[PDB]
């Protein structure tokens, strides 16, 4: 079963006989979604402060669709908006949903202030029209200063 | 292998020069084509793209001065864009000589690509090119030295 | 560091520390380094007026790596000494790369301090080391007059009804134990209304906590508040106990009367328990 990726996957293959050695031609395997939603995720985030953490939803639908992201984060990493309902662990983001052109795409911000050493999982969830589906994306925190 | 902090780039970013390495004609004139494409294969639709440029010395050397005039700022459009820069101009003072006899030495530009539509980021950059006073350079393929 | 909208202005103000063996006097060369955001540059024509100046306090400054350089002859041991410049930014990026504030002694590279700051404003502020932090949103609330006659009775309902805000009730600050920065208020609970989920009981003596840059907010010490406010945060250091208050921005804080009554007059008290009985009879 593919791994799921929005990345095109080059698989390759080298073969050994008493011919001789055979390098087979790299097959691309194309991974390919119409709606999906992708992270920075940027590397490392230092503890103590807050994080743009910029994302952006895609379309490829040709008609034009309305789309919702909520995030939910586990304990613990400050969020500026709150409640979380109606389960304790999920975290409602209030999304409004705002209008994405056909064969176009939409920016998506959370300001998040980890407190403490990752890593850490951080969902992210996308409600739309045209279907809905949810990520879920590791972030790992680092120490202010360092000495060796 | 490479042990560093990848971060997994969302989009791969292409630049391909007109002409390899600059010449007589070229000082004047210099086209310089930037092309940015997904991994799933699908060109980037808009994305803004911020191109920098500088001088250096040699290959080994990590750091040299740079203009201080552009900073020429192009949209991206169906996956592809392109600008001209010209020499004349750009040294100059800037440089404090201006000649293509005055600086013979490597030329590096740094191409910094965001998306309009949704946060994303991604950079590339050319090692150098070198103006020449002569051009090319000769060499025997396949001819043995020897006379019958 | 501190950045300001008041092109947008940035100011250092540093300092050096003496020893218990140094007389204070000043500092020894050192070059003062700012990290810059990627995509965003300084103005250089408003960098100038530091060289070009008749009283020189620096020497010269540079721009390498995407960083401003500038050398110090001597810091100040009595008081910071400010540098202000302007900064012209260009839109981007993918994500911002904490910008750092440093400054160190020309003589030893070896021992540098760092500091992390954001040109963008601050949504969440003050995470503590000992009680584990726990925000605290940094916006600013404000607490209504003494003794505001009526206007009005039916607009109380309409904030407490509100789903930002979770417990509407009466309490009693008691003990205040200033900064730095908690202001815990520690208070006594007379009334509850919601007293939505999780929270319960009565009489417990609970404290919510407020940042020392809100004047407005300021209790007075045995003087009962009717206090309406967002979800209490959970825990702390202590794994039990389990249910602090937070006393974020728009909360609703008013003056309860105790005393006469008739204070001119004992109408207004009426107008307040009107609210509470409405609320607790049908609610939100
Ligand atoms: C993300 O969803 C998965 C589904 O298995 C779940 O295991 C996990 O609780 C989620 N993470 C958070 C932080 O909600
Ligand atoms: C929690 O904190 C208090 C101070 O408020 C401390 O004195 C006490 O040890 C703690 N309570 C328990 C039950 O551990």
């Amino acid at each position: 079963a593919l791994p799921d990726s929005l990345t095109t996957w080059e698989i390759q293959g080298v073969g050994i006989s008493n011919t001789g050695i055979c390098v087979a031609d790299t097959v691309k395997a194309k991974v390919f979604k119409d709606v999906f939603l992708e992270m920075n995720i940027p590397y490392s985030v230092v503890r103590g402060e807050q994080i743009q953490l910029k994302g952006t939803v895609y379309n490829y639908r040709t008609s034009g669709m309305q789309f919702c992201v909520k995030m939910s984060a586990v304990e613990g990493i400050c969020t500026s908006e709150s409640p979380v309902i109606d389960h304790q662990g999920t975290k409602s983001s209030k999304c409004v949903r705002q209008k994405v052109e056909g064969s176009s795409s939409h920016l998506v911000t959370f300001t998040v202030l980890p407190l403490e050493i990752g890593l850490h999982n951080i969902n992210f969830s996308l409600e739309t029209w045209f279907g809905k589906e949810i990520l879920v994306k590791t972030l790992r925190v680092v120490p202010e200063g360092v000495k060796r | 292998f490479e042990v560093k902090e990848y971060v997994l780039p969302h989009f791969s970013v292409s630049i391909e020069p007109e002409y390899n390495f600059i010449g007589y004609k070229n000082f004047k004139n210099f086209e310089i084509t930037i092309k940015a494409r997904y991994f799933y294969n699908k060109v980037v639709t808009e994305a803004d793209v911020y191109i920098t440029f500088g001088i250096r010395e040699d290959l080994k050397d990590d750091q040299k001065e740079m203009m201080q005039t552009a900073m020429q700022n192009t949209m991206l459009i169906n996956g592809i864009a392109q600008v001209t820069f010209d020499s004349e101009t750009a040294v100059k003072e800037l440089s404090y000589y201006s000649l293509e006899d005055l600086n013979n030495k490597y030329l590096y530009i740094a191409v910094t690509v965001i998306e309009s539509t949704g946060g994303f980021s991604e950079e590339a950059e050319i090692p150098g090119i070198k103006y020449v006073l002569s051009p090319y350079k000769l060499n025997l393929v396949a001819t043995p030295l020897f006379l019958k | 560091i501190d950045t300001q909208d008041i092109y947008k202005r940035i100011v250092a103000c540093a300092s050096y520390k003496p020893s218990r063996e140094e007389s204070s006097s000043g500092s020894s060369h050192a070059v003062m380094d700012i990290s810059l955001p990627t995509g965003i540059s300084a103005n250089e024509e408003d960098l100038k007026a530091l060289v070009e100046g008749v009283d020189q306090l620096f020497t010269d400054y540079q721009i390498k790596d995407g960083h401003v350089i500038l050398q110090l002859n001597s810091i100040p041991s009595s008081d910071f000494l400010c540098v202000r410049f302007r900064i012209f930014e260009l839109f981007e990026v993918g994500f911002l790369s904490p910008a750092t504030f440093t400054v160190y002694e020309y003589h030893r590279p070896d021992k540098q301090c760092t500091m992390f700051y954001s040109t963008s404003n601050i949504k969440i502020q003050k995470v503590c080391e000992g009680a584990a932090c726990k925000c605290v949103e940094a916006d600013c609330g404000q607490m209504q007059e003494e003794l505001d006659l009526t206007i009005s009775a039916e607009t109380r309902k309409q904030t407490a009804c509100k789903p930002e805000i979770a417990y509407a009730y009466k309490v009693s600050i008691t003990s205040i134990t200033v900064e730095n920065v908690f202001v815990k208020y520690k208070a006594t609970l007379l009334d509850i209304y919601k007293t939505g989920e999780a929270v319960a009981e009565k009489d417990s003596e609970i404290t919510f906590i407020k940042k020392v840059t809100c004047t407005n907010a300021e209790l007075v010490k045995g003087r009962q508040y009717l206090i309406m406010g967002k979800e209490a945060l959970q825990i702390k250091y202590n794994f039990s106990f389990r249910y602090i208050y937070p006393l974020d921005s728009l909360t609703w804080i008013e003056y309860w009367p105790r005393d006469t009554t008739c204070s001119s007059c004992q109408a207004f008290l009426a107008n307040l328990d009107e609210f509470a009985e409405d609320i607790f009879l049908n609610g939100c």
